């Protein structure tokens, strides 16, 4: 979830 | 005059495993001694198991550790990384470093291929530039190795029933032969083919999709199912996406994912994963936790950002 | 009836002391978020004008409620982590409280509610423990805290110096001890008003403020939580006094981020920002060392920065200014944009620095020309001799 | 045969180009080398005095430089010519720059005569506790206890007075300063003067508004306590550090906490049951975790250190009590600690009470969720036997140590298995055998390599307890019926093991029972085998004779030098240039 590029 | 050498490697490996980069010289001799390697492989490598493949470990150097109390150390036993080496860990260098410098070594004990990060624009959004900045002042160790990766084959069958790749499959590749025919040796692309099998996913949407990435598709079983029957493989083995629990299963147990970088960036808490194929390609999956991390010294106020 | 300012007056003591300890789920009789929404529907809608008897019983309630001691943290370290990533923690029992802060706001923002009731039961150590406060349950409660801070600031003259003191302490402490806080952002919002409407000259204080602790702050690690709030402040200032520009550009390029691509974009962003107010006459102290740098980001392997820092081409008022003055700016950038463009592994900025020197033609045909004319015969020389 | 780089190092001192500027910097003590050491001081210094560089990085060098300048500048006659750049770098901004310059004043203060210390480092350090900046009054806090010892009756006051008032600064920043400083300072300043003068400063310090400030405090109070005779202690120190322990900020109680033991020796072994033993009471019971996990951690020690005449008692009237509590606390980092120390009153107790008491606490322990308490409190029962018996060991606790051999969690095997060798031959091989033996085997075989290595490691101390015939009557077997497996990783363990158990088995058990199997593994499919087969020739080399190494060894390994694979093919050559077989 930290930024789609992958949490 | 091959001792000579064999002996400068073994050392650099030892010191990596005390978790100590190498100097910016080095790192350029390692990759140059490097790409004569990678080039003779191909872009669909051919790898004979046994072995044990493995996932993200994106710079968690420590986890990678543990990676490897778990299935056993090179070259005692045969490894297989699924790219994404670096970004988001805090210790890029040193694992890219390690897993280059057995590569070099251990030639057929190990087998690396690109991941979706390895790649100069990604490096430089997230992290292993700076990084490599702030551990070597410049810039020369990046470009050292962003240039190493373009020389990294993009996908590997092994015992010609699994087929282990980064990201995924790609609607402008159908057959083993179209993989072989492309030049990889070059940046990703922001589109196409060896852009695709490094970003897509696995869908449950059947049929081929737009990725909510931004590049490479999203395949679906029907799309898995195919492929594999049109290859004559029995399994799609990639990672590129976080699995709570380590790996995961999907499209009729037709593609499975590896996730080995527990706890991902630190935040995510997820498990990890390796799987083991042994002397008769037989699945079997070993989870574990980020191992524990240890340090008493006094935690010191790091020197600032605009040192140099 | 008329008996008010003693059943209020222990309707408040009642939520005073409760102080109800939500880490357990138990004791499940509100009676206090009565108490609470019950105290403050009774002076918002229209419900008063006469309720400001001697009573200030409404910030020791306030107190015993609001300040306790902040807990230890539920986040990593650092160093190896980003709060821009920490996982967001909410003080339980956060009801009785969200009460508390929204009744004492309305509190002392109502009319007839003078300042001289507070003034002496509203001292320094409260605005003090207030500022603790400030550090940790998601705007939420930090939110609050701005708000009630910045009308506390905005009511007592004989306050506003402390405040400001305070918050100094609480920043400087932030840049040279721990550098971890978590609401700069808040306290920089509060500041951006404060500074916005000083004396038309500048109190001597003031200056310092900017320069000792305003941009000494871009230096920490973690600012890409709080740069806009903080550029807000750097530029305000500036439009008060421009005066304050060399030193504060001076400043930045001080501190320009080496191994910290973010921040170095950030600062490339606030630097434009500084430019589309900057004076003229100032453009120029600054103008040389500004661009020097600039050519060395539109060098930067790394795209974004390179990019960033390319894009203050498209702005009309740095054109503007860098025409005004092209003499003496084009030779500065020049060697860096017609530096082999065809070098790069990123294929869109030759493009791009393409773009900036053609934007330095239309600009002065001669001096390009006469560049390039130097260019090409220093490149000669420095390639037939270097070549033995 | 040149004097010219040098020459150009003491030019680009002022190029303008930090990178460039900086390597003269970083290079200075060569620069006044072959400068001279009157040309250094009559040129160099005073250059870099009247030189403001900027760059916090260039400055953060000048002054780790200067600190070691004292013989390049002429010796401790003119050591005190260091000063004017440092005492500027004192005041920079960037704390790691005047830090830097900190230590080094510290540094070469020594290297000063008394005399010059009253007549300019001293003054230095009044300047910079005077200074305008909080960074400078900073800096000076630091000073004092270097140049106070040394120097006249008369400065000593007026030094005291200084520190006193940046105790009581207007700036939390600096009082934070002045307060680590103050432990230092105490311990120079004549026994009369601290209850005098730090005293007063170390409560004034230990509730001053900010809890940052007051934590400090804290920490100073040991070594306050430490400098007062015991009498004194009731009346000077005590009250403060009993604060301490009620402070609201759970940050200042931590401290109490986590410097206990720390209080415990410097207070005495008295106030230490009077005063501390309640206090450490309420630190258990603390409602920050923090706290408690704190305190628990000195269980161990805290009880170690009782009177001897008490000890006993207090530990099963007081400590016992909140111990158990502790046991069952929500938090895991308590349990968890407690868990690593509370092993240790049981030889405390004695046998009985153990028993009784914390063997039932142990119990609870080891079977925790929790890994990290389970791990923790299996790492401490290589002793219990000394204390319980060998039979309670094994009647109440043996159990335990068998299932967790296998619980989930590796780590925890792990530490099973590295307490076998002991339990195992405390219990006698005739029980191993019955009921212990085959979990050693099993492990042999686990998934994660981690545990079959700590497995394989096993067997060696097993053997060397139990004996080498043992070992060829009960191991040796087992570790071959190995070498059938499909898996060539579990395949590879049993060359593993013949690699260990040779050490110690004798000539005779290794060139009969195992180097025979080693052979008819170089025929195994896979390289990994075959080159580990090799490798374990090289090991278990100069153990067997002569006749059957030129004649058995050599024959099959020389097989192997021309194999297919790159590896196998190098581990060979190898194993052969060891051995003297070529
Ligand atoms: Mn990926
Ligand atoms: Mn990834």
């Amino acid at each position: 979830x930290l930024x789609r590029x992958x949490x | 005059d091959e001792k000579v050498f064999t002996k400068e490697l073994d050392q650099w490996i030892e010191q990596l495993n005390e978790c100590k980069q190498l100097s910016e010289s080095q790192v350029k001799s390692l990759c140059e001694k490097a790409k004569e390697i990678l080039t003779k492989e191909s872009n669909v490598q051919e790898v004979r198991c046994p072995v044990t493949v493995c996932g993200d470990v994106h710079g968690q150097f420590h986890d990678l550790m543990e990676l490897f109390r778990i299935g056993g150390k090179s070259p005692d036993t045969n490894y297989l990384f699924m790219g994404d080496y670096v970004d988001r860990g805090y210790y890029s260098v040193e694992t890219v470093t390690l897993l280059v410098a057995l590569k070099v070594r251990y030639r057929e004990r190990i087998t690396i291929l690109r991941g979706n990060h390895e790649s100069r624009q990604i490096t430089q959004v997230y992290g292993f530039y700076d990084e490599c900045l702030r551990k070597y002042g410049n810039a020369n160790v990046w470009k050292y190795f962003t240039d190493l990766f373009d020389y990294l084959p993009l996908t590997a069958l092994v015992d010609g029933q699994i087929f282990c790749l980064h990201g995924g499959l790609s609607p402008s590749i159908d057959t083993l032969d179209h993989i072989r025919a492309l030049d990889r040796l070059q940046e990703v692309p922001h589109e196409g083919p060896m852009c695709d099998l490094l970003w897509s996913d696995p869908d449950d949407r059947g049929g081929w999709g737009i990725s909510p990435r931004g590049a490479g598709y999203t395949f679906g079983q029907d799309i898995s199912e195919t492929f594999n029957h049109a290859n004559g493989l029995t399994l799609v083995s990639r990672a590129h996406q976080l699995v709570m629990e380590g790996y995961n299963w999907c499209h009729d147990r037709n593609v499975v994912t590896i996730f080995s970088a527990p706890n991902y960036c630190y935040r995510c808490g997820n498990q990890a994963a390796i799987m083991e194929l042994d002397d008769t390609l037989k699945y079997s999956f070993l989870q574990f936790d980020p191992a524990p991390r240890r340090g008493e010294p006094h935690v010191t106020r790091r020197t600032p950002d605009y040192f140099l | 009836q008329e008996k008010l300012f003693i059943q209020k007056l222990r309707q408040c003591c009642v939520l005073f002391d409760f102080v109800s300890d939500p880490l357990s789920d138990l004791k499940w009789k509100e009676v206090k978020r009565a108490a609470l929404s019950e105290m403050v529907e009774y002076i918002t809608h229209n419900r008063n004008v006469i309720t400001e008897p001697i009573y200030p019983e409404v910030v020791h309630m306030f107190a015993v409620n609001m300040f306790r001691t902040l807990p230890p943290s539920s986040n990593p370290t650092g160093a190896e982590f980003d709060p821009e990533e920490d996982e967001p923690t909410l003080e339980a029992a956060w009801p009785h409280l969200q009460l508390v802060y929204e009744f004492f706001l309305r509190f002392l923002e109502s009319p007839d509610f003078q300042p001289n009731i507070a003034k002496k039961y509203i001292d320094q150590k409260f605005v003090l423990q207030l500022l603790e406060l400030f550090d940790s349950e998601d705007p939420r409660e930090r939110d609050f805290l701005k708000t009630t801070l910045h009308r506390i600031y905005g009511k007592f003259l004989g306050l506003r110096a402390y405040i400001r003191k305070q918050i100094n302490n609480i920043f400087y402490r932030f840049i040279y001890e721990t550098e971890h806080h978590n609401g700069i952002a808040e306290l920089l919002e509060i500041l951006g008003s404060i500074i916005n409407g000083f004396a038309l000259p500048l109190k001597e204080e003031h200056k310092i403020f900017l320069l000792k602790v305003l941009l000494p702050l871009h230096k920490v690690k973690s600012l890409s939580v709080y740069h806009p709030q903080l550029a807000y402040c750097v530029v305000q200032f500036l439009e008060k006094d421009s005066t304050l520009t060399e030193p504060v550009v001076m400043a930045l390029l001080k501190y320009w981020p080496k191994t910290h691509s973010p921040k170095e974009v950030m600062f490339l962003n606030e630097l434009e920002e500084i430019l589309d107010v900057i004076e003229p006459s100032e453009f120029v102290k600054i103008m040389e060392p500004l661009f020097r740098q600039l050519a060395k980001c539109v060098s930067s392997p790394h795209f974004q920065v390179a990019e960033r820092a390319l894009y203050y081409w498209n702005n009309e008022y740095i054109m503007s200014l860098i025409s005004d003055n092209a003499a003496k700016i084009l030779p500065i950038m020049f060697p860096s944009l017609y530096r082999n463009s065809k070098t790069h592994w990123n294929k869109t900025i030759h493009g791009l620095i393409y773009n900036a020197l053609k934007l330095f033609m239309e600009m002065n045909q001669k001096l390009f020309d006469d560049c390039t004319q130097q260019f090409k015969a220093e490149k000669l020389k420095e390639k037939l001799k270097m070549k033995e | 045969d040149s004097l010219y780089p040098i020459a150009v190092l003491i030019d680009e001192l002022r190029n303008e180009d930090v990178q460039l500027r900086l390597n003269s910097i970083k290079k200075l003590s060569t620069i006044a080398l072959a400068l001279g050491v009157e040309r250094t001081r009559s040129e160099l210094l005073p250059f870099l005095t009247d030189t403001i560089y900027d760059e916090d990085e260039v400055l953060l060098a000048l002054a780790e430089q200067l600190g070691t300048f004292t013989t390049l500048v002429g010796g401790p006659e003119y050591v005190h010519c260091l000063l004017p750049p440092l005492e500027s770098l004192a005041t920079v901004e960037e704390t790691v720059v005047r830090d830097k310059a900190v230590e080094s004043l510290r540094a070469i203060s020594h290297e000063h005569s008394p005399s010059d210390l009253e007549a300019h480092f001293v003054p230095l350090v009044k300047r910079l506790a005077g200074g305008d900046w909080f960074t400078s009054r900073t800096s000076a806090c630091g000073l004092f206890s270097v140049c106070y010892p040394r120097v006249s009756s008369a400065v000593k006051a007026e030094l005291r007075q200084y520190f006193r008032n940046l105790c009581s600064d207007d700036t939390p920043m600096v009082r934070r300063a002045a307060a680590s400083k103050l432990g230092e300072f105490a311990k120079v300043l004549e026994l009369d003067n601290v209850k005098s003068e730090i005293i007063p400063m170390f409560s004034n310090l230990a509730s001053d508004e900010q809890d940052s400030v007051r934590l400090l405090a804290v920490e100073a109070c040991v070594n306050i306590a430490q400098l007062l005779p015991q009498e004194d202690l009731e009346a000077l120190v005590m009250p403060t550090l009993r604060q301490a322990a009620e402070d609201k900020s759970w940050r200042v109680r931590y401290m109490v906490a986590d410097k206990f033991t720390e209080l415990q020796k410097a207070v005495g072994p008295e106030i230490t049951k009077t005063d501390l033993v309640p206090a450490f009471q309420n630190l258990m019971k603390d409602c920050e975790a923090e706290v408690r996990a704190a305190a628990s951690h000195k269980v161990k020690e805290f009880c170690e250190n009782l009177s001897a005449d008490c000890r006993e008692n207090v530990i099963m009237s007081q400590i016992l009590p909140c111990i158990k509590e502790l046991v069952s606390d929500a938090n895991q980092h308590v349990k968890s600690a407690l868990a690593s120390v509370i092993m240790g009153l049981s030889p405390i107790l004695g046998k009985d009470n153990t028993i009784e008491h914390l063997l039932p606490l142990f119990l609870a322990q080891l079977k925790d969720e929790c890994p990290e308490v389970r791990l923790n409190i299996i790492s401490n029962l290589d002793c219990v036997n000394e204390v319980i018996g060998i039979r309670q060991l094994s009647q109440s606790l043996l159990p335990a140590i068998v299932e967790l051999a296998e619980d989930a969690k590796w780590r925890v095997r792990l530490a099973i298995i590295e307490y076998m060798p002991l339990l195992a031959g405390q219990l006698g091989v005739e029980f191993f055998d019955e009921k212990l033996n085959s979990l050693c085997m099993a492990w042999l075989v686990d998934h994660v390599y981690a545990i079959r290595e700590a497995a394989t490691s096993n067997l060696k101390k097993l053997v060397e307890k139990f004996g080498k015939e043992w070992a060829h009557a009960t191991i040796i077997p087992k570790v071959l019926a190995m070498s059938g497996d499909p898996n060539y990783l579990h395949r590879m363990t049993t060359l593993f093991c013949i690699n260990v158990l040779s050490e110690v088995c004798g000539q005779d058990i290794t060139t009969k029972h195992m180097l025979p199997t080693v052979l008819r593994m170089a025929g195994d499919p896979v390289a990994n085998v075959r080159f580990n087969v090799a490798k374990s020739l090289q090991k278990i080399g100069p153990i067997l004779d002569n006749s059957t190494l030129q004649s058995e060894v050599k024959p099959i390994l020389e097989k192997l030098t021309q194999d297919q694979d790159v590896d196998v093919k190098y581990f060979a050559q190898e194993a052969l240039t060891v051995l003297s077989l070529a």
